[PDB]
């Protein structure tokens, strides 16, 4: 499945989790930023690779990174 | 393809010059039946043959069409 | 002459082109009446053709075997009117355009919305800057020596 | 406005009155170019003592079918 | 006479055997 | 501590005439998904696969072919209407796997019982050059 | 009035007026000095 | 592993058809395969080299076999200028009777294709005379292909596979390549010329049976060990000499005449033998530069470390470049492809102007085909050189080990390099197009005298500098007083000046304003193609838009629609865009070459000099006019031997236009379409008893760009090859 990583530049705006169409991102508690929360990708087996999360990250540079990897039935978006 | 069909059909089987005695010679010599059943015929007996006027229009009042030909290619 | 070319005043093909062009226009002229407006138009084109060929042959243009003026841009002083002189004129005009536009961008870069004066031109500011390009080779050269033309460390 | 331009060019810069007397030999023309950079070559011999650009819009046929004769009506 | 034997042997029999064998290997599982 | 609701079969399904965007052989031999929601009344809702269906009053069960179809329908159930929803995965063996909302809390809301997965503790530009991971099964972002 | 002058200063209108004046000037230059492959005044 | 491809698990675990495609497209990318090491990398490369050599030997072996079997070589030697050489025989059961009739030519029993590679002239000039000689060479190359496979297999078992340290022995490899591979081979080729080719060119058939008895020179060997080498140049062949005979034959074996053999119009066979001997011994001495196991020589590392200008205008100079290249096989392949593409274009420019094979200058179809072939080959090689330069920057470039040397400084001012390449392409494009349009408008308005025809006076001055009189600039070689002329009158200048001013050959053809405009289009094509490849190679590790591109690899689809859109942002896409410009550039180059020669061969150079100055002349007087016999290869009234080109002509138009579909239309449309087709199959009776074992999906975005580019390139090459050969061989002149 595609690899997804979260870097500590994240500010905790929870925008990558809202844009995700397959529920791959989560918001866990953290102590690094002001919102006391950082993102994590515990369900990349359902990740399709749309990079809709990267389109919504306000960090420069991005804090969500989607590295397209080995394609599976779930990652290819097949209903058949 | 529709308009090329129209052009070749009209220039081959209709449009032409009529004699005083009733002899009609079309703009192209009825070449539609034998030439248009082939892609090479469409390339040669239609494009290569009828583009002569536009590639020879320089120095005449039709030279603007010769310029637009190449500009549209561009 | 140069590169095996012959001056157009000496070339026979050059004079044959002038003949055939004028005779072709005259062939179009016989179709119309001597008092007609197409006649005066074709006569004016013939006179304009004679003027063009005569001017090309008078200013020392070199002709090839085709009877067409070939230009020599090597810098030979006999043909500076073919490139170097009009090129210096261009570089003067091009530098004028670039320098005036640059002066405009510098003047509006400190505005509250610099993009506002880029899509809606400040014509008063433009009219005051259009004539600074007249002395652009000087104002640019001084800005070169004073370190004002190039942004430091970019 | 476009139709106004069409009828006005048929009235002012055209040979419609000449095409009306010999419709089979005259070429319909309604645009005449200015002589500036040699483009007057595009003012070709269209017949009826006229140098212009042959038109294919067919306004001459329409104006004849409607009964228009003089430039004043256009 | 030799073209009448080798031309079909490389344009018909060879691609037939090659495409069928490659199909079996590509679709094979372990 | 949270306990996911078990999937209850024989739960009513919305009124629908049928469409060609439904399940295929993937549901038979690979996997399929099932979304459930409560709803207050009988309504009409656009199907993520075809046209429109009549959402039954009370518990609703809807089987789809992809997970993204479930979350998309759930998001619309949460926006247009005000309906909570869960969805699961169903393998051909009959096993059911709870998916979303995982914690019972929506993923956009921080929850204390969640662990970090794939969280790199450096700037994104601090990754290494690919030569430093050459001939290894590593990537400059897996670390 | 001030709004009308601000509209005339927009990029397309300023471009048309500027390029129309430029086109007319070059046309008159090639009208009083047609052809000319060279700079004849030396 | 578990299934195809066994080298990639992620591809093997793909449930869709994408598993097959990517398994084929990544078979040779050894560095991406699972469990690869530096040893296995160099070893697979080594064996692949042997397999390639085996391919080349087998290919040449087959060419000899057909020329000797179904060809005309024995009959062609008797009439070099009146026999059409035969490639092979045609056996197509789809032929009608007239197709058999029209294709039977060259003096054969069945339908045959007329060879246009020039191997007949090549083999006749080197001494091959009978079909038996060609059979002997084919067996030897078939045997050489066998031992190539033998060595490839040999170095794949343990104790024969070398260590990566052996591959990284650059000093020893350069010494042997310069001494043995370059020099000794050229020395032995000079030996073949002075033993078999030159005596074969004088009527003496020297073969392996009698080469031990004949003397290459009457007073052989003796003078070579004395220093009186000039005795080998005393009696050349007369200017009235026939190649296969002895009337006018001499006895010299090493000369420097400089011109052509008047009959064959090819270079002097003695000049070529002396040439190879001189460059060989120059390679032999040059191959002793670097240090090995004898305590003398240079360390290429130390030479690179010492070349650092004080003042630091190049920073740390070339420090670290040794290990940077010796550890990166992509760097080495980039340099190899760059140098090979340059000398490939060098071969193209010299084989048409300085023909070295007898009776090949009159075979106009062969000259046009050979020049076009090598120029497109060189164009692809140049695109690959820059492609692997970008691949090096991503996969192998270590920024810390190249700190502040020339290589890192290229990245440090990437914007300067890319912007100026852009300015030069803009300048050339704006003006070259503008001048062409100006002349087009002038000739439209019937005023040719108003064109802007600039004289290519700088290249004319160079041609006069070589002794050409057509421009009369009175410089060296063209002026009687210059010492460059006096120093060479004794040697090469007689034959050289005799050939350059001959109005039949193409040694420095006469150039006019049309050639000035085309050469600037060439400059536009070179500059823009360089711009694309360089911007991609420098922005391959990162950009302001994607500062971490190096993490995503060389070839990836994109980075998503975010940040404005990032389509075609990888360096692979830069290569993919540059191939269109490469094809366009080589198209301009070859359109230029073919038109100038096809008007020269027709004796009508005025049509080119007057019509190449405006683009309507290129469309009308070149493509349209020469396509006549081609497109009439088959008409409603029959066909001739040119029909195979009329068909391939349209075939190339189809493949090319098919590539537009892959390049214009993109993936998501076809994925949804395939979904609607998968439903159709599952719901259709009878057919649903057949189940696909790989899920149907649309082609990948990168795969689509590649497939579209391949269709575009194949159609490009095949369309022009069909027109080129049919328009030239249809006239044969
Ligand atoms: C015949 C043989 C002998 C010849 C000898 C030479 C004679 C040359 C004479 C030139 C002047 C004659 C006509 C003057 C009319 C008054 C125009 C004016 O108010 O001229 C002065 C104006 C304004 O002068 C200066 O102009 C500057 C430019 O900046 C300004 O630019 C704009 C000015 O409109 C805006 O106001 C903008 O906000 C601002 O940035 C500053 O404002 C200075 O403070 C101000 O003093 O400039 C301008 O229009 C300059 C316009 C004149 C350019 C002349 C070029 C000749 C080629
Ligand atoms: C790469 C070299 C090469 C090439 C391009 C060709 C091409 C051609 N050959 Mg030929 N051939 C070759 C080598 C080659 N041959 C060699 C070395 C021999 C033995 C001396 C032959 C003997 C031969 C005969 C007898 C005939 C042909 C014929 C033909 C033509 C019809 C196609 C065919 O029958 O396939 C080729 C058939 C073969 C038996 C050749 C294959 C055997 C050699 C050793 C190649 C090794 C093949 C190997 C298993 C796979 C190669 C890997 C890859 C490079 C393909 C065709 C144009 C036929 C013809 O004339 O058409 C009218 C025909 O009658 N060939
Ligand atoms: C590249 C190799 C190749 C070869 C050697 C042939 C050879 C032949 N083709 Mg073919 N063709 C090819 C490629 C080839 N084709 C390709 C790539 C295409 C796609 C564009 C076509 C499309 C094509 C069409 C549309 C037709 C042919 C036809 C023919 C036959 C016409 C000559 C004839 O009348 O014989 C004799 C004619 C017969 C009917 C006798 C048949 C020969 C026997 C039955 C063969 C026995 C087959 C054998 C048992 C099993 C073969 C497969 C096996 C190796 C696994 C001929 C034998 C014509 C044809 O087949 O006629 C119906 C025809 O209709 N071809
Ligand atoms: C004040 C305007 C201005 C100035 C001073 C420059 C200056 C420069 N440009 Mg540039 N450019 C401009 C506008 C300008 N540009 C615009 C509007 C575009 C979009 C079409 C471009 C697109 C462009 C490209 C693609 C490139 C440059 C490049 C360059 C540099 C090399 C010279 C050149 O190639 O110019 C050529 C100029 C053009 C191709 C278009 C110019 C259009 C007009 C003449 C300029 C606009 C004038 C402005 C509207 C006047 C405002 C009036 C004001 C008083 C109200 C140079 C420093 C090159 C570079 O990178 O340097 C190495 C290069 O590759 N420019
Ligand atoms: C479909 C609409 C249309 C089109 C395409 C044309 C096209 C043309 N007209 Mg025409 N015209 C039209 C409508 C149109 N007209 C109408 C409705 C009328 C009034 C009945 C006229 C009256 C007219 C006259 C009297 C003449 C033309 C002429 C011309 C030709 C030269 C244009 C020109 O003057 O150069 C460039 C134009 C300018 C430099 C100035 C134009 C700007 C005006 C003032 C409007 C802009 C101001 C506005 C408030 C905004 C040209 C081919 C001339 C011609 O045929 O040459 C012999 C000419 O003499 N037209
Ligand atoms: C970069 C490309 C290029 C270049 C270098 C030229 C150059 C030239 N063109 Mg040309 N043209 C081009 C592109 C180009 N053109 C294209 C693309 C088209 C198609 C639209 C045309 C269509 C065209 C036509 C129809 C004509 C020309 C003409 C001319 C010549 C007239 C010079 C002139 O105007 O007198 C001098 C003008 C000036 C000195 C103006 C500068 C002075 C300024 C405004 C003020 C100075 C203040 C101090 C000239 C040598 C004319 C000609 O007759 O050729 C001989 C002509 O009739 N061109
Ligand atoms: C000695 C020269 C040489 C060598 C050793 C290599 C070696 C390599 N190249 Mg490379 N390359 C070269 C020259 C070379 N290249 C040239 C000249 C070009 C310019 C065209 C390229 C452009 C290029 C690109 C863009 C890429 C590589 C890549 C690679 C690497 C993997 C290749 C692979 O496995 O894919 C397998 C290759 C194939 C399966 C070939 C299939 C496609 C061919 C062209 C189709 C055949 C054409 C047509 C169908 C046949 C004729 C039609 C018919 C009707 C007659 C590999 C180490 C790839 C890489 O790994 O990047 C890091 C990569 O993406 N190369
Ligand atoms: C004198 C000893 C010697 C010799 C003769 C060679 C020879 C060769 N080595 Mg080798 N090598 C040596 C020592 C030697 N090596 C040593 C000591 C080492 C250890 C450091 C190596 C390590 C080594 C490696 C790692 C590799 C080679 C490789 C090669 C082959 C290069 C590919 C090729 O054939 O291109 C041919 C080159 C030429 C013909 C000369 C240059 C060609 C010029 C530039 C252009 C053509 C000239 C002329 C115009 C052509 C006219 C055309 C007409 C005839 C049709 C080649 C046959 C490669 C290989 O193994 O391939 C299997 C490779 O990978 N060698
Ligand atoms: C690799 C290239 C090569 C090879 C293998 C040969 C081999 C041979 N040559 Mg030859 N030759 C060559 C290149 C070559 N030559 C070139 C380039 C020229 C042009 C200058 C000549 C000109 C030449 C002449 C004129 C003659 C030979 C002769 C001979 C034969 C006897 C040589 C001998 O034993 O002398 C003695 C060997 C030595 C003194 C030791 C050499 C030490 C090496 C060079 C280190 C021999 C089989 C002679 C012969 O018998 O005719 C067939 C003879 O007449 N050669
Ligand atoms: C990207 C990259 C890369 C690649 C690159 C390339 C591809 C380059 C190239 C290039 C090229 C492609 C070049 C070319 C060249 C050439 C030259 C540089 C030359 C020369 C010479 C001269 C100077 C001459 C002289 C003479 C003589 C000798 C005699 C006669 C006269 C004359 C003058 C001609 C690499 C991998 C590295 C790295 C990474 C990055
Ligand atoms: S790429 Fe799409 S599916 Fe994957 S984590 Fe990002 S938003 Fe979710
Ligand atoms: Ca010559």
């Amino acid at each position: 499945s595609h690899s997804v990583k979260i870097y500590d530049t994240c500010i905790g705006c929870t925008q990558c989790v809202r844009a995700c169409p397959t529920d791959v991102l989560e918001m866990i508690p953290w102590g690094g930023c002001k919102a006391k929360q950082i993102a994590s990708a515990p369900r990349t087996e359902d990740c399709v690779g749309c990079k809709r999360c990267e389109s919504a990250c306000p960090t420069d540079f991005l804090s969500v990174r989607v590295y397209l990897w080995h394609e599976t039935t779930r990652s290819m978006g097949l209903a058949y | 393809v529709v308009i090329f069909h129209f052009s070749w059909k009209m220039q081959s089987d209709v449009w032409g010059s009529i004699n005083d005695q009733g002899v009609v010679t079309h703009i192209t010599g009825g070449n539609f039946a034998q030439s248009s059943i082939t892609i090479n015929g469409w390339l040669r007996d239609f494009l290569w043959a009828q583009a002569s006027q536009v590639i020879q229009s320089y120095g005449s009042s039709l030279s603007a069409y010769g310029l637009f030909f190449l500009g549209a290619h561009f | 002459d140069i590169a095996g070319l012959t001056p157009c005043k000496d070339s026979k093909q050059f004079a044959k082109r002038e003949k055939q062009s004028i005779k072709k226009l005259e062939s179009s002229l016989k179709l119309y009446a001597p008092d007609s407006a197409p006649a005066l138009a074709i006569n004016a084109t013939i006179e304009k053709t004679k003027r063009r060929f005569d001017n090309y042959g008078k200013q020392g243009l070199l002709c090839g075997a085709d009877g067409l003026p070939h230009l020599i841009v090597s810098g030979d002083q006999r043909h500076w009117g073919e490139f170097i002189t009009p090129g210096i004129l261009f570089l003067y005009i091009a530098g004028w355009i670039g320098w005036v536009g640059r002066s405009y961008l510098i003047a509006i870069r400190d505005d509250k919305k610099p993009t506002q004066k880029e899509i809606i031109i400040d014509v008063p500011l433009a009219t005051g800057l259009v004539f600074r390009g007249f002395s652009w080779p000087i104002a640019a050269y001084r800005e070169l020596l004073n370190g004002e033309l190039v942004a430091k460390d970019v | 406005l476009w139709l106004s331009g069409m009828y006005f060019h048929g009235a002012r810069f055209s040979n419609y009155e000449a095409w009306l007397n010999d419709p089979t030999h005259i070429r319909p023309s309604a645009q005449v170019v200015w002589p500036i950079v040699g483009q007057e070559i595009l003012n070709g011999d269209v017949g009826g003592g006229f140098r212009g650009i042959q038109i294919t819009s067919g306004f001459f046929q329409i104006w004849r079918a409607s009964g228009i004769t003089s430039e004043l009506q256009l | 006479n030799l073209p009448s034997l080798f031309v079909p042997l490389v344009g018909l029999l060879f691609p037939a055997v090659a495409m069928a064998s490659l199909f079996l290997h590509v679709e094979k599982r372990l | 501590g949270f306990t996911p609701p078990e999937l209850d079969p024989n739960t009513p399904s919305p009124i629908f005439g049928g469409s060609t965007g439904g399940l295929l052989r993937k549901a038979q031999v690979e996997e399929f998904y099932v979304i459930t929601w409560e709803s207050p009344k009988e309504q009409i809702f656009e199907m993520p696969t075809g046209g429109a269906a009549i959402m039954r009053e009370g518990p609703n069960l809807l089987k789809l072919a992809r997970k993204e179809q479930c979350l998309a329908l759930g998001t619309r159930l949460r926006s247009k209407y005000k309906i909570k929803y869960q969805f699961y995965r169903v393998f051909p063996s009959g096993e059911v796997q709870y998916l979303h909302p995982k914690d019972g809390v929506y993923p956009e809301k921080v929850n204390p019982g969640r662990q970090g997965v794939g969280v790199n503790f450096r700037s994104i530009g601090k990754n290494v050059s690919p030569i430093e991971v050459k001939f290894t099964g590593k990537q400059p972002y897996d670390l | 009035m001030r709004d009308l002058k601000t509209y005339l200063s927009v990029a397309p209108v300023a471009s048309t007026l500027w390029f129309a004046a430029l086109a007319g000037l070059l046309i008159e230059i090639n009208r009083f000095f047609p052809d000319a492959l060279t700079f004849p005044f030396f | 592993a578990l299934r195809f491809p066994r080298f990639s698990q992620g591809l093997a675990q793909d449930p869709t058809t994408r598993r097959i495609w990517f398994g084929i497209a990544t078979a040779h990318d050894f560095e991406s395969h699972d469990d690869i090491t530096e040893g296995r990398l160099y070893q697979n490369i080594f064996a692949s080299h042997f397999g390639q050599l085996a391919i080349i030997f087998l290919w040449t072996s087959g060419n000899l076999f057909h020329v000797a079997w179904q060809g005309n070589f024995e009959a062609w030697v008797q009439d070099p200028l009146h026999v059409r050489p035969i490639a092979h025989a045609i056996w197509d059961p789809h032929f009608g009777q007239p197709a058999v009739e029209a294709f039977t030519r060259g003096g054969a029993l069945g339908p045959v294709n007329i060879a246009y590679s020039g191997v007949y002239q090549w083999w006749y000039t080197i001494g091959l005379r009978t079909n038996e000689d060609l059979y002997t060479g084919a067996i030897f190359l078939l045997f050489l292909s066998f031992i190539s496979l033998l060595a490839g297999w040999l170095h794949l078992q343990p104790k024969w596979k070398p260590s990566v340290s052996w591959f990284k022995n650059a000093e020893s490899r350069l010494n042997h390549h310069l001494s043995g591979l370059f020099g000794v081979s050229s020395l032995a080729w000079a030996g073949h010329l002075v033993h078999v080719a030159i005596p074969g060119s004088r009527g003496e058939y020297v073969r392996w049976n009698n080469f031990l008895s004949v003397l290459p020179h009457p007073q052989g060997l003796g003078p070579l060990f004395t220093g009186q080498w000039n005795l080998y140049a005393q009696n050349p062949d007369s200017s009235n000499h026939l190649f296969s005979t002895s009337q006018g034959a001499g006895t010299a074996i090493l000369t420097l005449l400089g011109g052509f053999h008047p009959q064959t119009q090819s270079l002097w066979l003695t000049d070529m033998a002396h040439h190879h001997l001189a460059i060989a011994i120059l390679f032999l001495i040059g191959g002793h530069m670097y240090r090995t196991n004898f305590g003398i020589g240079h360390s290429i590392k130390y030479i690179l470390e010492a070349h650092i200008p004080p003042g630091g205008r190049l920073g740390r100079g070339h420090k670290g470049l040794y290990d940077t290249i010796n550890n990166s096989i992509h760097f080495q392949l980039g340099l190899a492809l760059a140098s090979l593409g340059v000398i490939t274009s060098l071969v193209a420019q010299h084989m048409y102007s300085l023909p070295a094979y007898a009776f090949i200058a009159q075979d106009f179809t062969t000259q046009a085909a050979l020049y076009t072939h090598h120029q497109y080959i060189a164009g692809f090689i140049m695109t690959g050189a820059f492609a692997h330069g970008a691949i090096f920057f991503i996969r192998d470039y270590n920024p810390e080990q190249n700190a502040d040397n020339v290589l890192a400084r290229m990245l440090e001012h990437k914007e300067a390099i890319i912007s100026h390449l852009s300015w030069a392409s803009l300048f050339l494009g704006f003006h070259t197009l503008g001048l062409y349009v100006h002349n087009d408008v002038m000739l439209a308005f019937g005023t040719p005298e108003k064109q802007i025809l600039i004289e290519p006076i700088f290249a004319q001055w160079i041609q006069s500098a070589h002794g050409k009189t057509s421009y009369g600039f009175d410089v060296l070689l063209s002026s009687t007083n210059s010492p460059a002329l006096n120093a060479g009158r004794s040697i090469w200048l007689p034959g050289w000046l005799n050939a350059i001013n001959e109005n039949s050959n193409s040694l420095f053809l006469t150039i006019g304003p049309g050639d000035f405009l085309v050469h600037h289009a060439i400059a536009l094509g070179l500059h823009t193609t360089t711009l694309i490849l360089v911007k991609g190679a420098l922005d391959a590790r990162g950009s302001k838009l994607m500062p971490d591109k190096k993490d995503f690899g060389y070839s990836f689809p994109c980075d998503g629609p975010g940040r404005g859109g990032t389509c075609d942002i990888s360096a692979w896409d830069a290569f993919y865009l540059a191939v269109f410009w490469m094809l366009n550039t080589i198209g301009w180059v070859t359109f230029y070459w073919h038109w100038k020669h096809i008007t020269l061969w027709q004796g009508n150079v005025s049509q080119f000099n007057e019509s190449s100055t405006y683009l309507m002349g290129w469309l009308r007087d070149y493509l349209w006019l020469n396509s006549s016999q081609l497109i009439n290869g088959y008409n409603p009234f029959g066909m001739n031997s040119l029909s195979v080109w009329a068909w391939m002509f349209l075939f190339g138009h189809l493949v090319w236009a098919t590539g537009f579909m892959f390049l214009i239309s993109w993936r998501g449309y076809w994925q949804e379409l395939i979904e609607t087709l998968a439903w159709a199959h599952e719901r259709t009776p009878l057919a649903n008893l057949i189940r696909w074992r790989d899920k149907p999906v649309a082609l990948s975005i990168v795969q689509a760009r590649l497939v579209g580019l391949v269709h575009f390139s194949v159609g490009y090459i095949f369309t022009y090859a069909a027109f080129l050969i049919a328009s030239t061989s249809g006239k044969f002149g």
